[PDB]
């Protein structure tokens, strides 16, 4: 419902240190 | 993991710990509900290393950073209800179908620290299991065939199907994807002893999900030239994750 | 391992 959308980065909109990298590659 | 890195603190909340009750770290899991962690059947059950765990040898620690230290206040430490194990898990030969659900005695609560994975649809499987898209794997294993303070973050690619069979004598099946770097690819990194029933996921690009397309699985040796980690195809086997919640959670 | 509750 809720799953996937993690408290401190999606749900704030931030982004973690290297998950552009996996974004890049799609 | 090896060559990977400190993992940001709620970075991967979903991450469980299977903690043994001599009190050791078996495997990681991940949470997939309030009630239901996900994790590899090897982890529980592997006859030729009389290795088969029952409810009452383990726990569930979940919310965790650390791996040694109780982190008062942020980590639940859950008692398993029951275990169910994939009826044609293949343990005499490739493990085939290392797949398990452990089914909490009570509904977790979510906190910045704990928030459960998305399952696959077919779509979003359909679209991102594709060679050389990344996912993330995560865990507390050896670092090189040797352990981290912390959890471990790493980034690997999807590997062509080929690729996987003709780096290995194991014979590889359709509930299975392996990852890692080609020796060309001057970027290391793999999952190693310890990392065992971690998730593998990937963050939709539709949605801005994370998904849980593998469970660490299997591989010879850690971070080795031309060999890659193998792992559970998630969303194959589905079907039986839905059922066993279903007929029973 | 730090020693965890033993209500656990
Ligand atoms: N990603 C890797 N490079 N890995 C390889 C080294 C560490 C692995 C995690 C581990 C966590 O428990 N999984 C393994 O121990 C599962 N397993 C059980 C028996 C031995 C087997 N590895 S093997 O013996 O080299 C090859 C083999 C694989 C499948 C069935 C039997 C034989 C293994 O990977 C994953
Ligand atoms: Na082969
Ligand atoms: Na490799």
């Amino acid at each position: 419902a809720d799953c996937g959308l993690r408290p401190l980065f999606e749900k704030k909109s931030l982004e973690d240190k290297t998950e552009r990298e996996l974004l890049e590659s799609y | 993991i090896v060559e990977g890195s400190d993992a940001e603190i709620g970075m991967s909340p979903w991450q469980v710990m299977l903690f043994r009750k001599p009190q050791e770290l078996l495997c990681g899991a991940s949470l997939i509900s309030d009630r239901w962690v996900l994790t590899a059947a090897h982890c529980l059950l592997y006859p030729p290393w009389d290795k088969n765990f029952t409810e009452n040898d383990l726990l569930v620690r979940i919310g965790k950073h650390s791996r040694t230290r109780y982190e008062r206040n942020i980590e639940k430490i859950s008692m398993l209800e029951k275990i169910y194990i994939h009826p044609r898990y293949n343990w005499r030969e490739n493990l085939d179908r290392d797949i398990a659900l452990m089914k909490l005695k009570k509904p977790v609560a979510f906190s910045d620290y704990i928030h459960p994975v998305c399952l696959p649809d077919r779509e979003t499987a359909a679209s991102l299991l594709q060679a050389g898209y990344k996912g993330r794997v995560t865990g507390w294993g050896n670092l090189k065939e040797t352990q981290p303070s912390v959890l471990q973050v790493v980034n690997l690619p999807i590997v062509e199907r080929p690729v996987c069979k003709d780096s290995t004598r194991i014979r590889i099946t359709d509930n299975m994807f392996c990852a890692g770097y080609k020796p060309d690819e001057g970027k290391r990194g793999d999952a190693c002893e310890g990392d065992s029933g971690g998730p593998f996921v990937m963050k939709s690009p539709f949605n801005n999900r994370w998904y849980q397309m593998g469970i660490v699985s299997w591989g010879e040796g850690c971070d080795r030239d031309g060999k890659y980690g193998f792992y559970t195809h998630v969303f194959r086997l589905k079907k039986w994750i839905q059922k066993v919640i279903d007929q029973f959670g | 391992f730090e020693e965890i509750p033993e209500e656990y």
